[PDB]
């Protein structure tokens, strides 16, 4: 019809659109499939320049894989919304997706129109959020139970021994940065990396570090016992907003106007440096001025003659965070200067690595704002690293953020699919088909974990299921024996609000695919 | 004839030009072969007798050089497990400075015997845990086999016996001399309670005359003419400005308005009087010499000379500083006559001449000074780069003797004996990861072997005479290099000594790099552009 | 060894060159025709 | 050979052979130089790309207005420059000797 109209157009219709969608989904998850559990297998991408990343995240993967399908695309923003919400379960998402339509499409093959099923998925996806909202276990949320979280959720991205090590800073952060209100504010931990001295040197300081230093080379390098001072007020040689000029006489009042256009600056380094006279009266205690604008050579030497250590152009962010750990008052004019104004610091010293320079501020009294120091010798391990740090604050955000905390190893999947198996009777017509399928879909999460770890899919999910029948424990896979275990005890958690946006997002994308009837490409081909 | 289609699903909405390899077969196996290339490669520059390799890069520039790292640097590496592997090196050499090429040797052996033990039937999750347990290990074992730990830093004698053996292996032939002369310049400026900064030593070449020539100066030297008619100084008093020498001015635009005929014929009068005014305050408080890092005027220059001021002038912003170091002075950012706390002392200011290259040079008496300078002399520019390769190795081996004090012997004793305790530790061990434990200890006569290749002797009977020496317990025996056959030889009696930091450091960097490859499974590459 | 053609001066396969006696006669054959330009 | 591991067009060549080569190379430079020396020794006329010519009996000259390309060759060159540098006088005598 639309190729009398347009001869170049692309079109795909009923029968054909279906099995696009369906054969581009399966493709996604062949590939999705080995990333899930802690003995996935890593992934190296190099792109055109030649730069090299290993990973293990399914956002990262979808996003470096050389692909151009138009459902492909729709997977991969589904999945980034997730992601930026939640920060962890985007290889499940893509799984569940998968074989979801695989399960819809062994049915459709046989003559049945897709509604039925999207009826079912509908029913089977209310009955599954009640079983989900009464599997969930509540308590206090101490030290120790956040200590499994962040663990269990650190251990599908690195080896054992550097998330020992990630799961206490990660911890011990956001435990800091916390009040008993005023929901978690990210921000407040900054993240910095240096490169060298390998990985296991990751850690937490109870200050602040920043990438630069002091520019005068007589400067000290250390001080014992520091007063802050935080401004974001210009000492750079500053004109006036409307056009001026000097007209001068002769070369005495060239001189003249030289010395005189000065003053305006002079004026505020010399209310500094009064502050600093009337404060630190004996040569015993420190000084240091951080600063978001600029500082001239004349300024940094009149600092400097005094003892005062000065830093210009720090990140506007530094402004609240300072403030938050050393404890003074971010300012923008000096014409109410005072000593309540100043903050303290216990120790500030620089650190020299290649061609840079790093400043750290320590020993503060009770710091509201930490930073997490990553080291490593590469830029890949830097990297993958950073992103196992964003995946476990946001796994101990959610736990706090929520009220409770779910089993895991996929012993939630095998009872809803054996709750949804005894509700299916109840409903009326061929609906029933399509709660069978989202039953089957919601055991593609325990067998992939079987499969790998070198065991067999289905007598392993035969072993599972022969429990939680016989005794209603929630029982999961062991992936070191192949055998049932207890997950609660053992000490697999796992977070709601991700199981529940999961359960949404996947039952809401997979309906809408499954009633689309043709693909059109009738368009300009390109917008010139 | 009929054609294989395409798989359903990912191979078919993979885009034009991207590559993806999965599996054992297309991934480790090539990463292995690749790794190998890469490591022979470079096996042929490995000790004493390693020959020199010529190099000519993309922009015809001309590199003759034994250093592994600068021939890494060099070429142009296309396979990702040879970047690794490069890049494992490089971390080596900022993190050390000396044994970038032990590294490389020993990721391929360790990649090599890892291809056979996956293909005898075992895992690469097993082998990694093997590997890891055996670098834990040799990192226990290492303390006991420390031998002669430094003494005294401060004695030229001593630092100029320590620095021999890290400049044999690059200068063959020429190591007494090079090894006395980064002595004296090491010894002159380390400080006391201080951190030795390896800045503080810079290197000069003029084209010359041979290289026994070369000579140490306490102080500096620039390629660079007097601006002035003074030519030398006996005592300088100095005084620097970053500021040009010359009347300064607004910032903000400026014009000289006149409205009458007598301020006309004032100005240029008044401006000269204010020159001069100016000049002979400066020269009054008794500074000889005036260095500044901006433009000379030219009546500046007059008054300059008018009043006996010698003139120098440098633009690097680099050059000011290590100046301003050197002699004890302070920047000035305003033309004003400094105070005596910002007067820099010389000893000797004058310009020179050696081999067609007029140079400036500042000269102290004294024996410490705050920086000093290494004048090389050479008929060949590649050569004399050569040598200041040589010469920062040397420079970064006392850096790292000031950072601690051990030593091990040298020339394979050391790789022996952790190759016979490892494997004597191995044979306790009941599983499957004792096959690669034994793998990692044989890891280590790689390093032995290629020496006794390089010698020009067989390698097998070296091997067997260094075990059978160690069996009965001298574990300070390695290969001798001066015997046309193949013999053994106490490396303690005769100097041959490397750092603990080094070798500790270049295990760990080692086993790292060779685990990280082995974990990669499947590659996904883009098209290159 | 195999001496191949191996480069030692840029643009060596255009550049031409003339080696004793022949050379010296090439220039006083030059001269003399210069000469006989002028000698009417 | 899939994934080859230099660039392509990268050109090496290693033994006995190379080293040969590069002692044959030199002989060739010492030659363009070698009738120039002594009270009976001639000069050499050498011309660019614009059309100057210039006529010389000194060897580090004639070295200089060669385009020499051979790595091992260079040398030679180097060496010769660094001899009219320091005495002067001598720098065909440097040449036939290496
Ligand atoms: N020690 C463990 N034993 C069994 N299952 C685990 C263990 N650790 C994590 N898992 C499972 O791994 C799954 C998450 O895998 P992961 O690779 O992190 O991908 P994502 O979290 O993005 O879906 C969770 O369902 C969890 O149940
Ligand atoms: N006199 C000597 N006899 C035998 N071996 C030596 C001697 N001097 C140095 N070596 C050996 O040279 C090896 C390193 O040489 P080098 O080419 O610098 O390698 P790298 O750059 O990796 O250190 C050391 O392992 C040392 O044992
Ligand atoms: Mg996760
Ligand atoms: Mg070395
Ligand atoms: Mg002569």
């Amino acid at each position: 019809a639309v190729k009398t109209l347009n001869p170049k157009a692309e079109v795909a219709r009923a029968q054909a659109a279906l099995a696009v969608n369906i054969s581009a989904a399966r493709g996604l998850q062949d590939v999705l499939r080995t990333n899930l559990g802690p003995k996935g297998t890593m992934k190296m991408l190099v792109s055109g320049a030649g730069d090299i990343k290993l990973t293990k995240d399914g956002n990262v993967l979808l996003h470096e894989m050389q692909i151009q399908h138009p459902t492909a695309s729709l997977i991969a923003k589904v999945a980034t919304a997730q992601d930026d919400i939640t920060g962890d379960g985007t290889t499940s998402n893509v799984l569940i997706i998968g074989e979801l339509l695989k399960q819809a499409d062994l049915y459709i093959s046989e003559g049945l129109h897709p509604r039925i099923i999207t009826e079912g998925f509908e029913a089977a996806k209310e009955k599954a959020l009640q079983f989900l909202e009464e599997v969930k276990v509540s308590r206090e949320m101490d030290r120790e139970t956040l200590i499994d979280v962040a663990r269990t959720s650190l251990r599908t991205k690195v080896h054992a021994e550097l998330a020992d090590v990630l799961t206490e800073a990660v911890v011990d952060s956001i435990l800091a940065i916390k009040k008993q209100d005023e929901p978690i504010d990210l921000f407040m931990i900054e993240i910095m990396e240096m490169k060298h001295k390998s990985e296991t040197d990751t850690s937490l300081i109870r200050g602040l570090v920043l990438d630069h230093g002091a520019r005068h080379p007589d400067m000290k390098k250390r001080v014992e016992d520091a007063y802050i001072l935080t401004c974001n007020v210009s000492l750079e040689y500053e004109k006036t907003e409307v056009n001026s000029g000097f007209f001068y006489k002769s070369a005495e009042e060239r001189e003249k106007l030289v010395k005189a256009e000065r003053k305006f600056i002079e004026d505020r380094v010399k209310k500094i440096i009064e502050l600093k006279r009337k404060v630190c009266g004996d040569s015993d205690k420190g000084f240091v001025v951080i600063n978001q604008k600029g500082i001239d050579p004349f300024s940094l030497d009149a600092l400097s003659k005094e003892g005062i250590v000065a830093l210009r152009r720090a990140k506007r962010r530094n402004m609240e965070r300072l403030t938050l750990a050393c404890g003074g008052v971010a300012l923008n004019s000096f014409d109410d200067l005072s000593p309540d104004c100043l903050g303290h610091a216990g120790l500030v010293y620089e650190y020299t690595l290649g061609e840079e320079k790093f400043t750290f501020i320590e020993k503060c009294n009770n710091p509201r704002s930490v930073t997490l120091l990553i080291k490593g010798p590469n830029k890949h391990t830097l990297t993958q690293i950073k992103d196992a740090v964003r995946d476990g604050l946001r796994a101990v955000k959610n736990a706090i953020d929520d009220g409770c905390v779910v089993p895991g190893a996929g012993a939630v999947e095998v009872a809803m699919a054996e709750a949804l198996i005894k509700h299916k009777p109840s409903v009326k017509g061929r609906a029933q088909l399509g709660v069978q399928a989202f039953a089957d879909a919601l055991l593609i999460i325990p067998k992939v974990l079987a499969q790998n770890s070198g065991f067999d899919l289905q007598e392993t999910l035969v072993k599972i299921q022969a429990e939680h029948s016989e005794s209603g424990q929630l029982v999961g896979v062991d992936l070191n024996t192949g055998e049932p275990m207890v997950a609660a005890e053992v000490g697999v958690w796992d977070n709601y609000c991700v199981k529940k946006q999961l359960l949404h997002s996947c039952t809401v994308i997979a309906t809408n695919i499954l009633l689309v009837d043709e693909i059109m490409r009738a368009g300009m081909s390109f917008l010139k | 004839a009929l054609h294989v289609p395409k798989a359903p699903g990912f191979a078919q909405m993979l885009k034009e030009g991207a590559k993806h390899f999965s599996g054992l077969e297309e991934a480790v196996y090539r990463n292995i072969q690749a790794c190998k290339e890469l490591a022979q490669t470079t096996r042929t520059a490995y000790g004493p007798n390693g020959m020199n390799k010529m190099v000519i890069n993309h922009l015809e520039k001309l590199f003759v050089t034994n250093d592994a790292a600068t021939i890494l640097r060099e070429l142009e590496v296309q396979h990702p497990a040879a970047k690794m592997i490069v890049m494992a090196s490089h971390m080596q050499e900022q993190e050390v400075g000396d044994g970038t090429n032990f590294v490389l040797v020993f990721a391929g052996a360790l990649l090599e015997l890892a291809e056979e033990l996956l293909r005898i039937g075992l895992s690469v999750s097993e082998v990694i845990e093997g590997y890891e347990i055996a670098c834990r290990k040799a990192h226990e074992i290492l303390p006991n086999l420390v031998c002669c730990s430094a003494k005294n830093l401060r004695d030229i004698d001593e630092v100029s016996s320590l620095l021999r053996t890290s400049i044999m292996s690059k200068q063959y032939g020429n190591e007494v001399f090079l090894a006395k002369l980064i002595a004296q310049a090491c010894v002159s400026i380390f400080p006391d309670s201080g951190h030795f900064n390896v800045d503080n030593i810079r290197v000069c070449k003029i084209l010359g005359s041979g290289i026994s020539s070369s000579s140490v100066l306490h102080g500096m030297v620039f390629k660079k003419e007097t601006e002035g008619d003074v030519t030398s100084v006996k005592d300088a008093k100095i005084a620097v400005y970053s500021c040009p020498f010359d009347g300064m001015i607004t910032e903000t635009k400026g014009t000289v308005l006149i409205k009458t005929a007598e301020e006309l014929m004032n100005f240029s009068k008044g401006e000269e009087n204010l020159m001069d005014a100016q000049v002979k305050a400066i020269a009054d408080t008794g500074a000889n010499v005036v260095v500044t890092g901006g433009k000379v005027a030219d009546m500046a220059l007059h008054y300059a000379n008018k009043y006996n001021i010698m003139l120098v002038r440098l633009n690097s912003k680099w050059d000011l500083r290590r100046l301003c170091k050197t002699v004890g002075a302070t920047a000035l950012p305003r033309l004003t006559p400094p105070v005596l706390e910002e007067m820099g002392h010389c000893d000797s200011v004058y310009l020179s001449e050696v081999g067609d290259t007029q140079v400036v040079v500042f000269k102290h008496e004294k024996e410490d000074g705050a920086i000093s300078t290494i004048v090389l002399r050479g008929s060949t520019d590649n050569l004399m780069d050569d040598i200041e390769r040589a010469v920062d190795d040397g420079v970064n081996t006392f850096k790292v003797l000031t950072r601690d004090k051990r030593l091990v012997p040298g020339g394979g004793a050391t790789e022996i004996e952790l190759a016979k305790q490892i494997t004597s530790y191995g044979e306790t061990c009941p599983g499957l990861e004792q096959y690669a434990i034994k793998k990692f200890a044989e890891a280590f006569e790689a390093i032995p072997r290629a020496l006794a290749e390089n010698s020009g002797v067989k390698a097998n009977e070296v091997i067997s005479k260094l075990y059978a020496v160690h069996q009965e317990g001298n574990k300070n025996v390695g290969l001798d290099i001066e015997a046309e056959v193949p013999a053994v030889k106490d490396m303690l009696e005769a100097g041959i000594l490397d750092t603990y930091l080094g070798k500790y450091w270049a295990i760990k960097l080692a086993t790292n790099a060779a685990v990280t490859v082995l974990r990669v499974d499947q590659i996904i590459m883009a098209k290159p552009a | 060894e195999y001496g191949r053609p191996f480069l030692i001066i840029k643009d060596q396969d255009r550049k031409s060159r003339l080696m004793g006696l022949e050379a010296l006669k090439s220039h006083i054959m030059a001269a003399k025709a210069v000469a006989n330009t002028m000698r009417t | 050979t899939p994934v080859i591991l230099l660039k392509e067009g990268t050109d090496s060549s290693q033994g006995i052979p190379q080293l040969v080569s590069n002692i044959s190379a030199c002989q060739v430079i010492a030659e363009a130089v070698r009738t120039t020396l002594g009270p009976r020794g001639m000069d050499k006329l050498i011309v660019d790309g614009r059309g100057k010519a210039t006529i010389s009996n000194d060897g580090a000259t004639i070295l200089k207005l060669l385009d020499v390309v051979h790595p091992a060759a260079k040398t030679l060159v180097d060496i010769a420059k660094s001899q009219d540098a320091e005495v002067g006088d001598g720098t065909t005598s440097v040449t036939l000797l290496a």
